[PDB]
């Protein structure tokens, strides 16, 4: 199953539909760009959820907001990390920058984190929280935040 | 057997603590002199071409090698030393904190590393005493290998030592073996620096005469290699490379079989006339160096305090580029979204000379205005 | 004005008497840390731990590089906050009276955000 995960990661178009108006799930709250999520946010665009939103991890040193890993799992994390890094090279920073800020490293660390924990999630049978998030990454978007049952995404 | 090295990476990642640690652990194990953090951190000022650079020079010895090691307090210092600094690094120790991971000066110091022609980079992953989980160390190693390979360094084959500069310096025998490991990789990974005497012949032309009956002679110092009498030689420079043969080599009236590296000689040629030799031309071993008009560079423009410009320049800037013996004019091309270069800046800069100079990647040069220096650069990529 | 011009200006309004950010300091600040990367809680706890250890050393280096006595009872304040990707270096320090809170020129930016302080 982890082999068909590698294939789907290897054929993905990560961050390719950012700002675009695809269909998407109910929990999703689409926001246009990095500017209007991180720099000049409006409570209207967040649909009243701004005060509850908490950024999904963008650093491997951050804690899991949802939930000793079997060394078998630990390795599956190394291998899916490498593969996610292979699928996220040379990203146009134009779409990840506003004024002095660049979010492409935050995004790359964030997609790597979400897939490592998705692997911990499906291996251990913890639940579907990261599955929700990884599904949005496969749809071509960046899930940046979580507000109650909702997921803020670009 | 002497090798130039030094420590690079972001502020606070442990370059100076590591430099300190290396000196004490090597002095304790193989002999030499321990150097304190204080004396290294509080670096004195160097002044090359009136450019100020805060720089500590340590020496340390492995059983097989002698190291001259540079360490600087600030990014600013490293920018100037890589572009302008006297001793070019034969290899660099990139220090990355396992805590912070790569930061903007981790990426900058690898980028400038490639641009300047630093041939080898080794990695000390520091503060591993503060980061217990190995997966984190493993994922940080993977962040670094991919950052290295992004700028054409062999990330897969890069030696990366997991260590602790502070704990090694404090005397903890556990973390001391990591410093010996690292120094080991200096000895094994960095090849013996390629000596000038063994490189292909090159002599910048500093004067020219026509000797009575004998023909054309060009004077100069031999930068590298050996020119023997009766060898083929090319005149690469301001015009189509000219083919000639060395008929003689005289040093102050005394005839020689060979002109060697470091020596000032007159080089007697065949057929070529006095009027075909030009300012900035070199003698070179045929097909070893080629003429270039356009190239990519990294440049540091001196501040006003360093006796540079008081005002900024624009795309329409048309300065003199002094390579070896003489100035040559050129138009510049700035990188995207940039239309201005202040005093004390450093930018990538695409240059087109109005006529070509023999150059490879890594050649140093100066930007000038009416005699006086206003910048210092290095050829990152020859073109055209 | 750059984001850094705003940071230095705001910091000089709070600087302890005889602890202003001199034009020389501001030049060294810009040259040695133009671009910063936002830190995690863990990473910032690590940078704070190192500062606490070297506080007295860094304060003495501030005194030597600016030629000024450290103001009596002044607290070492980080001009670029450590949590914003600031440095534990004399040139990123400034005497303040009391521990004043820090920020950066709305929710906190996610760790790994790169901020070019010259823009
Ligand atoms: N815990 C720990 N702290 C370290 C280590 N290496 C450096 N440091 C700390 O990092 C801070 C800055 O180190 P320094 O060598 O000045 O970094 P540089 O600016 O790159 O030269 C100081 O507090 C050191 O004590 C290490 O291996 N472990
Ligand atoms: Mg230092």
């Amino acid at each position: 199953d982890f082999d068909s995960l590698l294939q789907r990661i290897d054929s993905s178009c990560f961050f390719s539909r950012m700002g675009l108006p695809d269909v998407l799930d109910s929990r999703v709250i689409l926001i246009e760009n990095v500017e209007k999520v991180f720099v000049n946010p409006t409570d209207a665009e967040f649909k009243g959820y701004y005060d509850s939103v908490e950024w999904l991890p963008t650093s491997m040193t951050q804690e899991d907001p949802f939930y000793v890993l079997p060394k078998e799992l630990t390795g599956l994390r190394i291998r899916v990390n490498k593969a996610v890094m292979n699928a996220t090279k040379g990203l146009s920073k134009d779409k990840f920058n506003y004024g002095p800020h660049d979010f492409s490293l935050a995004a790359r660390n964030g997609i790597c984190f979400a897939f490592r924990e998705y692997v911990s999630e499906q291996y251990l049978h913890l639940g579907n929280k990261w599955e929700e998030v990884v599904g949005i990454y496969f749809s071509g978007h960046w899930p940046v935040g979580i507000a109650k049952d909702k997921i803020v995404t670009i | 057997p002497h090798v130039n090295v030094g420590t690079i990476g972001h502020v606070d990642h442990g370059k100076t603590t590591l430099t300190a640690a290396i000196t004490t652990v090597l002095a304790k194990t193989y002999g030499g002199a321990a150097r304190a953090f204080d004396q290294i951190d509080n670096a004195p000022e160097e002044k090359a071409r009136g450019i100020t650079i805060n720089t500590s020079h340590v020496e340390y010895d492995t059983p097989t090698r002698h190291y001259a090691h540079v360490d600087c307090p600030g990014h600013a210092d490293y920018v100037k030393n890589m572009i302008t600094g006297a001793a070019q690094m034969d290899g660099a120790i990139l220090v990355v904190a396992a805590t912070d991971g790569p930061m903007p000066q981790t990426r900058e110091h690898i980028l400038l590393g490639r641009q300047v022609g630093v041939p080898y980079i080794i990695v000390f992953l520091n503060k591993c005493d503060m980061v217990d989980d190995e997966e984190l160390l493993e994922l940080v190693e993977m962040e670094v290998r991919e950052l290295l390979s992004q700028y054409d360094f062999p990330g897969d084959d890069t030696p990366i030592v997991r260590g602790s500069a502070l704990k090694a310096l404090e005397g903890d025998a556990e973390w001391e073996a990591k410093i010996l490991e690292l120094a080991g990789f200096l000895d094994s990974y960095i090849p013996e620096p390629e000596r000038a005497i063994d490189k292909p012949f090159l002599l910048p032309i500093e004067d020219v005469f026509s000797i009575s009956g004998r023909g054309t002679v060009v004077t100069g110092r031999v930068e590298r290699g050996i020119i023997k009498v009766g060898e083929e030689v090319e005149i690469v420079g301001i015009k189509e490379t000219q083919k000639s043969t060395c008929t003689g080599v005289e040093m102050f009236r005394k005839l020689l079989d060979e002109g060697r590296a470091g020596e000032n000689v007159g080089v007697l040629l065949r057929g070529i006339k006095r009027e075909e030799i030009e300012r900035g031309q070199v003698l070179a071993k045929p097909g070893t160096i080629k003429p270039h008009t356009k190239f990519e560079s990294e440049v540091y423009i001196l501040s006003k305090d360093e006796g540079g410009r008081h005002t900024p320049f624009f795309k329409g800037y048309r300065p003199q580029f002094y390579f070896r013996t003489t100035d040559v004019t050129g138009t510049i091309e700035l990188p995207e979204g940039v239309e201005m270069v202040m005093p004390g800046d450093n930018i990538k800069m695409v240059v087109t000379l109005i006529h070509p100079i023999a150059m490879d990647d890594g050649l140093r040069f100066a930007i000038r205005e009416g005699g006086r220096t206003v910048g210092a650069g290095v050829v990152a990529k020859v073109l055209s | 004005c750059s984001t850094l011009d705003r940071i230095i200006g705001d910091a000089n309004k709070v600087a302890s008497r005889g602890g202003a950010i001199t034009a020389k300091q501001a030049q060294i600040l810009r040259d040695n840390l133009p671009v910063v990367q936002r830190r995690s809680v863990f990473q910032n706890q690590m940078a704070r731990k190192e500062f606490v250890r070297d506080q007295h050393y860094l304060m003495s280096q501030w005194e030597a590089n600016t030629g000024r006595t450290w103001p009596t009872g002044a607290t070492p304040h980080h001009i670029i906050p450590l949590e914003s990707g600031g440095a534990n270096k004399w040139w990123n320090l400034m005497p303040t009276h009391g521990t004043l809170p820090n920020h950066s020129l709305r929710k906190a930016l996610p760790p790994g955000t790169i901020t070019d302080l010259r823009l």
